[PDB]
């Protein structure tokens, strides 16, 4: 966090050479420590653009640069009937100046080769190069791994196939500790991209001046196929090296592919053979995740981690429905070779457009704490839209959200500030790696030296109580009384490489809350109640403790004789004398408070003798594994002494547990002051319960606590409940271990409807019943070993009203009908189910089904019309049985039910027809006739 | 009783006001001493204090502008009222509507992006006679129609094109035997005509082109459509069309550096007067930020022409640039006619505000209310209108504390509209009292007493309530047993003055209240979308709960259904919980064993169809079912697509009928035009005719 931002070495170049686009570390055989800046456009013999390598060294002022020196001319031979060309024009020479103990081995990607046999020709592509040099003398040795000889027409008729053109073979490199050289390629086979490898030795001793095509004997390239996932993914736009399986002498590399997938994106682990073992997608599309990679062990536990950035992601602001921020993904190293989890944390930019997460570099250790620390660069953050470059320090969970330290841009607007960084190097012996980042806009390079660090350490050893009867001292000059006291204040102070002249000043406060004609406590020396006196420790590793003496005042000077007193202290460093550069960073427990109270209501003893008892219950005790679920405890506290002194609750949380609330049971503060403290080895909370308690206090806690998820935790989980007082005699309560037991479940919900469920039929294939008996797994974990066992009506013979087909499941069943359906293939209520009609015993089987999960079973069918054409004028009604079971669950009791249950899917068949019943539509009909008959007579 | 008002503030009416709205500041100076100064409005007409002293500030709304809202496009007004006072308390609120209408016969302007790769040269030969037949299908929806073109391939820079042989500079397409143009970035061709006989004339000139890498520069030219209106001839009082047909994926930002550019795009028109991308070569891709940035800012519309190909991704795509529609387009284009049409039918059945330059204080939640009077609580928004309806949100305004500048102005604006409210807010955080304040000296202290409203505050440092005590008074807590000031303040002529923490504030007459320790999610309190007030959090106006989590907006619970979590679950927390049994899904949108569409869903042949039964006096006959009656006769489909049901109807006559699907969703009937079809009642009417027989015999 101590980046020095106020005095930078700034490293300036030629006017129109970028300068800065890529950096990296040299050290020499003579220690010596210089830097390799690449330079593209940086000119050339001819006037024009073929970029450049300055070798600049280390001086305190900063200035232009020497310049290493490597071939620029064009090289040219005839083989045999080819005429292999090299182009060097306009290649970015200096794009990537990665190095060795004693190579260096600056990359070209675009330069351009094109072989020509007689009217045909290879066409000119940008193949790229990997010039090596070599200082004390050394050689200027040449690596291009793809290199070709091939003509148009056998890429076409091979549709494209091996298209090693375009490899631009110089985008990402890095060299491992081992000596090969893997380079990065997107546009080899035709964008999918690749990743070519040589020994460092083998190339240096094979290559022979003026050749130009020559194949490495121990070299390999990465294979890519078919998939249309990988096509256009830009597979190698940025490369690294890590051990990730375990087996140290083999490596393991690291390759992002911003395009993945539809413009997706993902970052895959390989091994040295190019072998995949893992792939890490992106969340948002466009969001150009794997632009950049970085492999580093941010958590200290030896596992090398990983991060992963997302220049272009979008989120969701208040008046901006999507806005451009930027993402940087952190993923942690499991145990084992387990998978590979959720993103442990997502560090997101706030200026728009910023392009935050566009280059991350890590960082060694700045601050010297066990932690490897990183940084993130935004090239067009901050407030201004200049430049940005923010310091993340890591910690046992991972990384900090809140970014450690803000170093803005010196340079002006369009500098792209922040767009290339590199660290983890010492510069000046210093024993802190540095930072330098490179601002291709202004053609400059920043050097930022870090500062030495001092971890202070303060405490402050004063009594629990005072009582203003006993006197002992006098004060000065006089012969008056007091009742004196005793302080001790500890001031530490441990760094690394710290000047050996340290200066501090400790600010002494008694009595901080109450105003100064108001002080109770005065300091005996100088009668004053705020004091400084400064620390000379410089070259005291120890920490040195200095103690002083202070009294209370007369009894008629104050009138409070219950307001505690307050103690603080503070540690700064002096402030900058002419010439500002202060010396060192101060970070630690900078300032600490003590409280103090006069003796009250303690009876004879004058110290106030707590008698402290806890009784703790737990309400939802059975916690389930890989669940987020919610602990509520109660405890009920009742102090039967005198007064407990700062009375405190100590809860011994678990390292997957969290604080969430709590609730009192006096009013008072229904919400409880709990702070959660992480210095223990474990996480113990703090929840405050009142300073202090009178006689006979009982206090009712709620406590409710989200306990994470902890697969090492066992059967039982102990919890650890304490009172915590600062009281001298029994400051402590009896410690309360409450075991919480842990156990598993699977809750499959079946039902099943017809298609048509109500159906009203006639008075080669009829239409299909459907009892979609889903298992839906409303279950907690995973489930292995689900077996069904299913009773069926008829047993899919000819002779029935219907013909049961085959099923659509979706995993691995088998069932086969007794006997078998589709005998042969195919594509009143009489109640045809099991118990009336035959039974068809059907057995389907599954094995896995995680939380949630579901599928089902699906019944076909066409139904058999003269079968069930009997029956001339009765309504049928089919109806279904089903049942199922569990063979077994991968837990370690599954002791809540083998599923069980039984459904009925019916397929209510009517009856249209009908006759005509009711004596009123006729009814006029009858009275006609009538009325004939009338007329008939009277005629 | 006690209230929020009098428990806080006493000392200022400034802080009388801001503790709370409901509160109002007396400041006659007879009303006798020992009654509380700060209190409701009722109660001080209780209290008897003068009504004229009374200043009890009263946030509102006072429209200025309400021109009525236009019903023909033959000025053409969209929003109602377009220009809104406010005046809003210290974390106060006020509600105000919007009146959004889609006029018809507005005029429509036309700009077709086409691609010009060698993939399209059979494209070409289809929108050969486009804009003509536009117009004749334009007519029936717009009177005043203008057309344009554009072009576009990608970058001419070395990965891209085929700088080899030097013969393939001029004819990227020299191996085969065809004569390819030249490879381009943008060659906008048309100006915005009315007239449509160029649109015509011109693509008969256009040729294709060749890259190399199957993505081709699309994001190129919707940057350079969009800001170069004074070429492109954006009207500002149009409906702005892009139509943009590709065939292959897109080239975003970050791409360029595979050839060398890593110049950022700024966004500025560089469309010089030969109609060309000039810094096409210079400059990198613009991401998708600045593409819908740009979009939103011109008030464009676009209209994607994809493939099937590619259809997926653009659809994927357009879920990140609010107002577009995708259109699957064929391999030849000979449906994108129809599909501009559909996709202007599309776009325009639908109102969506978007707040721009909203202030950093202020929240707004709406609760739209469109066809019929289906108030939908937290949308913005709402599908399913047609050209000329009327929609009315209603929107909620919060401060969060007065602000130190005291105007600022919003503009709530449908998209793609030109007409927009402006808001113009007038925070009040001023009383009348200390308005006219002046140092009445003596009054208190040795000759330095204070402003007037009663109070002479005491001078900084200084030790006295009114300046009376500095060292040597009465009970300054609620309870004699508890600590006085509650351990945090000090009780000095009998009022608790209290310390100043780095963390916050204290407030409080015993300042036993804390404006810090309200609950935080991860670190900060009220976890950022709210601030704490005295341990509870009053969350903004867009959120609500215990913590300010839990947001209100149903944006996120919204599908293609039109119903919050569709018709089968309910949105809490901006999460669509589902609640219908077997039901799952990212929206609820999955619930299978539940029965069919041609099971419940028949009534619209008894209610809508001979009206009867239920839905005649309840206004939701045809609000849900809106299926389209066709009568087929008798297709050689009986059954296999769809789910045909019958049941007996009122007349107790079956009825086949046909409703379901026919291609990804129809609201279409195949229902047949012409269906196909009691002794004791008869006895004891056969007596009687039998017995009034008798009376005749
Ligand atoms: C834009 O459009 C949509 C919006 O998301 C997406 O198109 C999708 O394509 C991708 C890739 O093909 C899909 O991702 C994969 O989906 C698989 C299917 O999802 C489930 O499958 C099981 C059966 O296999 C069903 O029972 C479920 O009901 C689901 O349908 C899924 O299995 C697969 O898992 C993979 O990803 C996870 C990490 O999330 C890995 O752990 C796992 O090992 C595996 O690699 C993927 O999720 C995606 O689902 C499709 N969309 C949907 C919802 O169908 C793409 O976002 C965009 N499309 C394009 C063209 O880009
Ligand atoms: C948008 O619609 C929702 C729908 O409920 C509105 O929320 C609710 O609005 C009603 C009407 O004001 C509230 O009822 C009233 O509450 C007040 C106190 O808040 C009370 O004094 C009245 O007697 C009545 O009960 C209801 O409480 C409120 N719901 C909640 C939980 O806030 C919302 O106000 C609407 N917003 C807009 C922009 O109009
Ligand atoms: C604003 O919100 C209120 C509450 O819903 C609406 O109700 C009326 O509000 C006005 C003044 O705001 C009152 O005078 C009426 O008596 C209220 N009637 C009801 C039903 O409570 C009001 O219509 C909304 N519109 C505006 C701009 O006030
Ligand atoms: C918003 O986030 C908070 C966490 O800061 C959620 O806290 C919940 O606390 C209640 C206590 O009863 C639990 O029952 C919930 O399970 C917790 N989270 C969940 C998953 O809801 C709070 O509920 C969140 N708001 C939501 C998502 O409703
Ligand atoms: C060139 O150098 C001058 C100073 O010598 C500087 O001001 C200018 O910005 C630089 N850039 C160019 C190419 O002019
Ligand atoms: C290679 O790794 C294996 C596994 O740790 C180890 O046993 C073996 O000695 C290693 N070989 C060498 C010499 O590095
Ligand atoms: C200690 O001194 C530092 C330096 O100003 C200051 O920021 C900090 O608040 C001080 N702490 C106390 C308790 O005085
Ligand atoms: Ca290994
Ligand atoms: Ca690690
Ligand atoms: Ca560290
Ligand atoms: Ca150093
Ligand atoms: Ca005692
Ligand atoms: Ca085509
Ligand atoms: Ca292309
Ligand atoms: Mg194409």
């Amino acid at each position: 966090l101590n980046l020095d931002p106020v005095q930078l070495t700034f490293y300036a170049g030629p006017n129109g050479s970028q300068f800065g686009f890529s950096l990296d570390f040299h050290k020499d055989s003579h220690g010596r420590v210089a830097i390799v800046v690449g330079a593209p456009r940086t000119l050339g013999p001819s006037q024009e653009e073929t970029g450049g390598v300055f070798l600049c060294p280390w001086r305190a002022e900063g200035g232009q640069c020497p310049s290493l020196l490597f071939d620029l001319r064009d090289e040219t031979r005839n083989v045999g009937s080819q005429t292999l060309q090299t182009f060097k024009a306009r290649q970015g020479l200096g794009a990537s100046v990665v190095s060795w103990s004693d190579v260096i081995v600056a990359c070209a990607p675009w330069q351009h080769w094109n072989v020509l046999e007689k009217t045909e020709e290879a066409e000119k592509t940008p193949v790229g190069s990997c010039f090596l040099a070599q200082p004390e003398s050394g050689r200027r040795a040449e690596y291009s791994p793809c290199r070709g000889n091939t003509l148009s027409r056998i890429y076409v008729e091979n549709d494209f196939s091996w298209d090693k053109r375009y490899c631009e073979a110089g985008f990402s490199s890095v060299v491992t500790q081992a000596g090969e050289l893997v380079l990065g390629a997107p546009g080899g086979y035709y964008f999918l991209g690749l990743l070519a490898q040589a020994p460092v030795a083998d190339i240096f001793s094979s290559y022979r001046p003026g050749i130009l095509l020559w194949h490495v004997s121990s070299q390999s390239l990465s294979f890519d196929s078919s998939n249309p996932e990988y096509f256009d993914g830009y597979w190698g736009y940025s490369v690294a090296v890590g051990e990730f399986d375990g087996d140290l002498n083999t490596t393991e590399y690291v390759v992002g592919a911003p395009t993945w997938s539809w413009t997706l994106g993902a970052v895959e682990i390989l091994d040295s053979y190019y072998q995949r073992l893992h792939r890490l997608r992106g969340e948002q599309m466009a969001s150009y995740f794997g632009h950049s990679v970085a492999v580093t062990d941010v958590n200290g536990d030896g596992r090398h981690d990983l991060l992963v950035g997302a220049p272009l992601y979008m989120e969701s602001r208040a008046d901006r429905k999507l806005a451009e921020v930027g993402r940087v993904y952190l993923f942690l190293q499991p145990r084992g070779p387990h998978a590979l989890g959720a993103p442990s944390l997502l560090l997101t930019g706030t200026q728009l457009y910023g392009r935050f997460g566009s280059a991350i570099a890590p960082l060694g250790d700045l601050d010297r704490d066990g932690y490897n620390d990183i940084a993130v660069a935004a090239p067009y953050g901050g407030p201004s839209g200049r430049g940005q470059v923010l310091v993340f320090l890591g910690q046992s969970e991972g990384l900090r959200s809140r970014p450690s330290q803000v170093l803005d841009s010196p340079f002006p607007t369009g500098s792209a500030f922040g767009f290339s960084l590199r660290g983890a190097v010492d510069i000046d012996d210093n024993g802190y790696p540095d930072l330098i980042v490179g601002a291709y806009g202004a053609n400059q390079v920043a050097v930022y030296r870090a500062q030495p660090v001092v971890k202070a350490s303060v405490q402050l050893l004063v009594q629990d109580s005072l009582n203003p009867a006993v006197k002992s001292c006098v004060l000065p000059q006089t012969k008056t009384p007091v009742s004196c006291f005793n302080i001790q204040m500890c001031v530490g102070a441990t760094g690394h490489n710290i000047p050996q002249k340290l200066s501090l000043n400790a600010e002494l406060q008694l009595d901080r809350q109450k105003p100064r004609q108001g002080r109770r406590v005065l300091l005996l020396g100088s009668q004053q109640a705020g004091t400084t006196l400064n620390l000379d420790l410089g070259g005291k590793h120890s920490p040195i403790c200095h103690t002083t003496m202070a009294f209370l005042r007369d009894e008629a000077d104050f009138r409070d004789k219950l307001s505690p007193i307050v103690l603080s202290l503070n540690v700064s460093l002096p402030p900058t004398e002419a010439g500002m550069a202060p010396a060192v960073v101060l970070h630690g427990d900078t300032h600490v408070q003590e409280q103090t109270r006069i003796v009250l209501d303690c009876g004879e003893d004058d110290v106030c003798v707590p008698q402290l008892q806890l009784t703790a219950s737990v309400t939802g005790s059975p916690l389930l594994v890989g669940a987020d679920n919610v602990l509520e405890l109660q405890m009920d506290a009742a102090n039967e002494g005198e007064g407990a002194y700062e009375a405190e609750l100590a809860v011994h949380l678990p390292q997957g547990a969290h604080y969430m609330r709590a609730l009192s049971n006096v009013e008072g503060f229904e919400r409880l002051i709990c702070n959660q403290k992480k210095e223990n080895e474990t996480r113990v909370v703090l929840c405050e319960l009142g300073n202090p308690m009178k006689k006979n206090a009982q206090i009712g806690i709620a406590m409710l606590v989200s306990v994470g998820n902890l697969e090492e935790a066992g059967e039982s989980v102990s919890f650890q409940l304490q009172i915590r007082s600062k009281n001298s005699q029994n400051p402590n309560s009896k410690i309360v271990l409450l075991d919480v037991p842990v156990r598993a479940e699977a809750q499959v919900e079946l039902r099943g409807n017809s298609f048509p469920a109500s159906l009203v039929v006639a008075a080669s294939w009829g239409p299909k019943v459907e009892h979609t008996y889903e298992l839906h797994n409303n279950g907690p974990g995973t489930v292995n070993g689900l077996h069904l066992s299913i009773h069926l009506p008829g047993q899919s013979q000819p002779s029935d009203l219907l013909y049961i087909l085959d099923i659509q499941p979706q995993g691995g069943l088998q069932c086969f009908p007794q006997p078998p359906v589709n005998p042969l293939k195919v594509d009143d209520p009489v109640l045809v189910s099991c118990d009336s009609a035959p039974c068809t015993v059907v057995q389907c089987d599954l094995q896995e089904m995680a939380r949630g999960q579901r599928a089902m079973v699906t019944v076909l069918a066409f139904l058999w019309l003269p079968s069930l054409y009997q029956r001339p004028l009765d309504q049928f009604v089919l109806q279904s049985h089903a049942w199922f079971n569990v063979s077994s669950l991968p837990y370690a009791v599954p002791p809540l039910s083998l599923p069980r249950g039984e459904a009925q899917v019916w397929t209510q068949l009517l009856r249209a027809l009908e006759e005509r019943a009711i004596p009123i539509w006729w009814v006029l009909v009858g009275v006609l006739g009538g009325l004939l008959l009338l007329t008939i007579l009277v005629l | 009783g006690p209230n929020i008002c009098t428990t806080r503030g006493v000392s200022s009416c400034q802080q009388c006001l801001a503790v709370s709205p409901m509160c109002a500041w007396c400041s006659d100076e007879a009303l006798p001493l020992g009654s509380p100064r700060c209190d409701l409005k009722e109660n001080l007409l209780k209290d008897n204090c003068a009504p004229e002293s009374i200043e009890f500030p009263v946030s509102e709304a006072r429209v200025l502008e309400d021109r009525p809202l236009s019903d023909k496009g033959s000025q053409v007004t969209q929003v109602s009222p377009q220009r809104i006072a406010l005046r809003l308390r210290p974390d106060d609120s006020k509600n105000f509507s919007i009146q959004v209408r889609q006029v018809e016969d507005y005029p429509v302007d036309i700009y077709y992006l086409m691609d010009l790769s060698y993939s399209m040269k059979d494209d070409l030969w289809s929108i050969q006679n486009l804009g003509t037949k536009l117009a004749t299908q334009m007519r029936k929806l717009t009177s005043n129609l203008r057309i344009g073109f554009g072009a576009f391939v990608d970058k001419p820079v070395s990965p891209y094109m085929y700088i080899s042989p030097p013969e393939a500079l001029e004819n990227p397409c020299y191996d085969m035997k065809t004569t390819c143009l030249p490879m381009f970035g943008y060659k906008h061709v048309l100006t915005l005509t009315d007239q449509v006989t160029r649109f015509n004339e011109e693509v008969k000139k256009q040729s294709v082109s060749r890259n190399r890498d199957a993505p081709e520069g699309g994001f190129d030219a919707i940057m350079q459509a969009t800001v170069c209106d004074e070429k492109i001839g954006w009207r500002n009082d149009a409906s702005h069309l892009l139509v943009f047909t590709t065939d292959a994926k897109t080239h975003i930002a970050l791409d360029g550096r595979l050839a060398g550019i890593v110049q950022p795009n700024d966004g500025q028109c560089h469309v010089g007067s030969d109609n060309h991308y000039s810094a096409s070569t210079t400059m990198d891709y613009p991401s998708l930020g600045l593409m819908t940035e740009k979009l939103s800012q011109k008030n464009i519309n676009l209209i994607f022409a994809v493939t099937e190909n590619v259809v997926n991704l653009y659809q994927n795509y357009s879920e990140l640039i609010p107002g577009t529609t995708v259109g699957v387009l064929s391999m030849d284009s000979s449906n994108v006619l129809q599909l501009i049409v559909d996709a202007y039918g599309k776009i325009r059945s639908k109102v969506e505000l978007e707040v721009r330059d909203l202030p950093e204080e202020l929240s707004l939640s709406f609760n739209a209310t469109c066809l019929n009077n289906e108030v939908i609580p937290g949308l913005k928004s709402c599908m399913g209108l047609k050209i000329g309806d009327t929609v009315s949100f209603s929107i909620e305004a919060k401060v969060r504390g007065c602000p130190q500048e005291k105007e600022k102005s919003f503009t709530i604006k449908p998209v793609g509209f030109k007409d927009s409210l402006i808001v113009q807010v007038t925070f009040d955080c001023d009383c009348a009292c200390q308005a006219q304040a002046e140092p009445n000296s003596h009054r208190c202290n040795n000759g330095n007493g204070t402003f007037e409203c009663g109070v002479c505050r005491c001078g900084p440092g200084w030790l006295g309530s009114q300046c009376e005590c500095s060292e040597e008074q009465d009970e300054c807590s609620p309870r004699e047993g508890q600590p006085v000031c509650s351990q945090r303040g000090e009780c000095l002529c009998g009022q608790c003055v209290c310390h100043s923490s780095d963390f916050g504030k204290i407030t409080g007459k015993y300042c036993e209240c804390d404006d810090f320790s309200c609950v935080r999610y991860k670190g900060e309190m009220c976890s950022g979308h709210g601030q704490c007030s005295c341990g509870d959090c009053l969350c903004d106006s867009d959120w609500t709960g215990y913590y300010c989590n839990c947001t209100t907006r149903t944006d996120t619970c919204m599908s293609s259904n039109g119903l919050l979590c569709s018709g089968r679950g309910k949105c809490e927390c901006g999460s669509c919980v589902c609640i219908q049994p077997g039901s799952y899904g990212d929206t609820c949108e999955k619930c299978p064993t539940c029965p069919d569409a041609c099971t419940f869903k028949k009534e619209c042949v008894e209610c809508k169809k001979f009206d009867r039964g239920a839905l005649h006096d309840e206004n939701t006959c045809n609000r849900y079912c809106r299926d389209e009656i066709e009568s087929v006769k008798e297709l050689k489909d009986t059954g296999k697509d769809a789910v045909n049901c019958t049941y007996k109807n009122e007349d107790d006559c079956v009825v086949r009928f046909q409703y379901y699907e026919d291609s990804s969703g129809k609201s279409i009937l195949y229902v047949v035009e012409e269906p196909e079809c009691i002794l004791v009642v008869l006895l004891s009417v056969m007596g009687a005719i039998l017995l009034i027989g008798l009376a005749a015999l």
